[PDB]
């Protein structure tokens, strides 16, 4: 079958280069032209540009024109995006797409490369408690705070709990650094024997971390 | 050159029901629209191409129509599958162009949010910050006010809040709201709130505690 499949996720600085590949198989990759797809976090999908591998001719989109360029090695079957000087707001999900003549459809798509460009650098988390109450259904969780870059995986009990338990999208903070919530709601008379214990781990940093959640004392 | 605008770019809909999602060209563009479909987490997804032809492999319950400027995507009868982000595409003339996308998610029930408030740890508090979360726990629709209030006084721009995905289960969302205040800041006042407004409250609901309570 036809697969196009794109190089891994990206952590870069303002004003590093890059090039991100896109390679297809199961199908001529010469036949066919490249597009190329932006999509910003939590926005729309934005055409960048296309290319024809068998010639390398090439067509931007105006608002990417000069912004980027588009390449192919045919050789290896591997269409390219890149950026000579990136900025924050290159930050994105980036995806290939195989364009076909006949109506124009994008019929098979990459994976997708996500391109995180920050001035902020690797940190790993802090993990605080969000206790529940001393003196029915309680909730309970962890707040983990201040890390880069993106993601951190949660569990609960090493696995074991997993019924009302939410992990919530992180949201950046202005010191570019990541907070993030995960919570469980349980039972308010298992307070006082249930081990309640959030696994946090931040590969980026390797900083792996348990934090046991229990009622405060007054 | 061709601007596409797709209404409306959020849509509630039943198991069952019949979904439409229109697409407006800026210019006539024959018949060359596209309608893709992406789930969160992954690839967009093409369904239908040439305004009305479907890719092999999507189900019949998927059609299109429409020619020059007006174009109606339809799911006949929705299924738990088919929640996700819908775009229109021209490709009638470079540059090439994507509708804003359109949302289609489960309607359900109405249901009130269960809101928790947590102060912050001594733990972090001996660090300089104090982060004071609120959660509103299995609600919909997913619209939801959350307002802090700190000795009564209304706080606006020092908070940050996230919402998960609609839950596949029971469809309800779940936000998590942090207050993020200095220590400084956070010792010189007694009363934090929480104040919850919701279409399932006939009333806010506030959550509150001094400083100090466990």
């Amino acid at each position: 079958e036809v697969q196009l499949v794109q190089s891994g996720a990206e952590v870069k600085k303002p004003g590093e280069s890059l090039k991100i590949s896109c390679k297809g198989s199961g199908y001529s990759f010469t036949s066919y032209w490249i597009g190329w797809v932006r999509q910003m976090p939590g926005k729309g999908l934005e055409w960048m540009g296309i290319i024809y591998p068998g010639d390398s001719d090439t067509r931007y989109s105006p608002s990417f024109q000069g912004q980027v360029t588009i390449s192919a090695d045919k050789s290896i079957s591997t269409a390219y995006l890149q950026w000579s000087s990136l900025k924050a707001s290159d930050t994105a999900m980036y995806y290939c797409a195989r364009y076909d003549g006949i109506y124009g459809e994008l019929d098979f798509w990459g994976q997708g490369t996500l391109v995180t460009v920050s001035s902020a650098s690797t940190k790993g988390p802090s993990v605080f408690p969000l206790a529940p109450s001393s003196k029915g259904t309680a909730a309970l969780g962890c707040l983990v705070k201040d890390y880069f870059p993106e993601p951190v995986t949660v569990s609960w009990n090493s696995g074991a709990l997993t019924s009302g338990v939410h992990t919530f999208p992180a949201v950046l903070q202005s010191s570019g650094l990541y907070s993030l919530s995960s919570v469980v709601t349980v039972p308010s008379s298992s307070l006082g024997t249930q081990t309640y214990i959030c696994n946090v781990n931040h590969k980026p940093s390797n900083t792996k971390v348990d934090k046991k959640v229990e009622p405060k004392s007054c | 050159d061709i601007q596409m605008t797709q209404s409306p770019s959020s849509l509630s809909a039943s198991v069952g029901d019949r979904v439409t999602i229109t697409c407006r060209a800026s210019q006539s563009i024959s018949s060359y629209l596209n309608w893709y479909q992406q789930k969160p987490g992954k690839a967009p997804k093409l369904l239908i191409y040439a305004a009305s032809s479907l890719q092999s492999g999507v189900p019949s319950r998927f059609s299109g129509s429409g020619s020059g400027t007006d174009f109606t995507l339809t799911i006949s009868s929705l299924q738990p599958e088919d929640f996700a982000t819908y775009y229109c595409q021209q490709s009638y003339s470079t540059p090439l162009t994507f509708g804003q996308g359109t949302k289609v998610e489960v309607k359900r029930t109405v249901a009130a949010p269960s809101v928790f408030i947590f102060p912050p740890s001594d733990e972090q508090l001996k660090s300089g910050t104090a982060s004071v979360v609120c959660l509103l726990n299995n609600f919909y629709p997913r619209e939801a006010k959350v307002q802090w209030k700190v000795d009564n006084a209304l706080q606006s721009g020092n908070s940050q809040e996230s919402v998960t995905e609609q839950d596949s289960k029971d469809s309800t969302y779940s936000l998590s709201s942090t207050l993020t205040l200095s220590k400084a800041d956070y010792e010189k006042h007694k009363v934090y709130a929480c104040e919850v407004t919701h279409q399932g409250l006939s009333s806010p609901v506030t959550k509150s505690f001094n400083r100090g309570e466990c």
